[PDB]
């Protein structure tokens, strides 16, 4: 689902991911930790986040 | 009987006559035919309608 | 277009309201996707 | 490049009757067949994996 | 009657009739996804005839 969030060309695709995403890390920490717990989703989360702000906004 | 029913005239279905199997062709004419009973409908009832185009 | 005849417990008047919504919602999807 | 229900009818029945026909022994497809095997191919690929082999094994 | 002569052009029936069996069925849409991504939804097959 991440390597989903890696993709540019579909921005549906992105939001979906996001909405997933959202909807895991919501309801307290101890999912954050295990989502964190990865290192290649910890990667790409951090690799993307910064660059999906400035996502077609010119 | 328990429940009271009435004679209600339906609703008008979209009916093309040539059914084409692809969407670009209905979705144009399937346009027509919604604004033009938009327009019908409006005309029977005492209401108005927003995004009409 | 094409009218049937039917039965229902509403009236008239509440079923050409339902069909001025769901209409509605239709074209504005319809515009929507172009 | 199109797709109508004239041709995919006629792509299944051809499909069937070559199938069906090859049951029979009623067909001689050995243009197709070594069309697709190649032999050449074949040796042109097997040579290809054996450089790649031997590269992979002299690096070390 | 304004029925016009039977030489007058147009004289064909069949010139722009189309049989319902060649109508262009639904089919696959093969999206295509960049150059390196290859772990991307590269179909989209839902109002399909044919997988």
């Amino acid at each position: 689902i991440v390597s989903f969030l890696l993709l540019e060309c579909d921005s549906e695709l992105i939001i979906a991911s996001l909405d997933f995403l959202y909807q895991y890390i919501l309801p307290g920490s101890q999912r954050i930790t295990e989502l964190f717990k990865s290192k290649e989703c910890s990667l790409i989360l951090e690799a993307t986040l910064p660059n999906l702000l400035s996502y077609n906004i010119a | 009987s328990s429940t009271p029913l009435n004679w209600v005239q339906g609703p008008a279905i979209f009916h093309m006559l040539t059914s084409p199997y692809t969407q670009d062709e209905i979705i144009n004419h399937e346009m027509n035919f919604l604004k033009g009973r938009l327009l019908e409908l409006q005309e029977i009832t005492g209401k108005k309608i927003t995004g009409v185009n | 277009a094409v009218f049937d005849l039917m039965t229902s417990p509403f009236t008239q008047e509440e079923v050409l309201i339902k069909e001025i919504d769901f209409l509605k919602n239709k074209l504005l999807d319809l515009q929507s996707l172009q | 490049n199109n797709v109508t229900l004239k041709n995919l009818t006629a792509f299944q029945l051809l499909s069937q009757r070559e199938n069906i026909c090859e049951l029979l022994n009623l067909v001689e497809s050995t243009e197709r067949h070594n069309s697709i095997i190649n032999p050449e191919r074949q040796r042109m690929s097997l040579e290809e994996m054996k450089k790649m082999l031997d590269a992979l094994k002299n690096e070390r | 009657s304004n029925i016009p002569d039977p030489t007058l052009p147009p004289t064909e029936m069949m010139t722009r009739f189309l049989h319902p069996n060649w109508y262009a069925l639904p089919t696959t849409v093969w999206l295509k996804y960049g150059n390196y991504n290859s772990w991307a939804p590269s179909f989209n097959e839902n109002g399909t005839v044919v997988d």
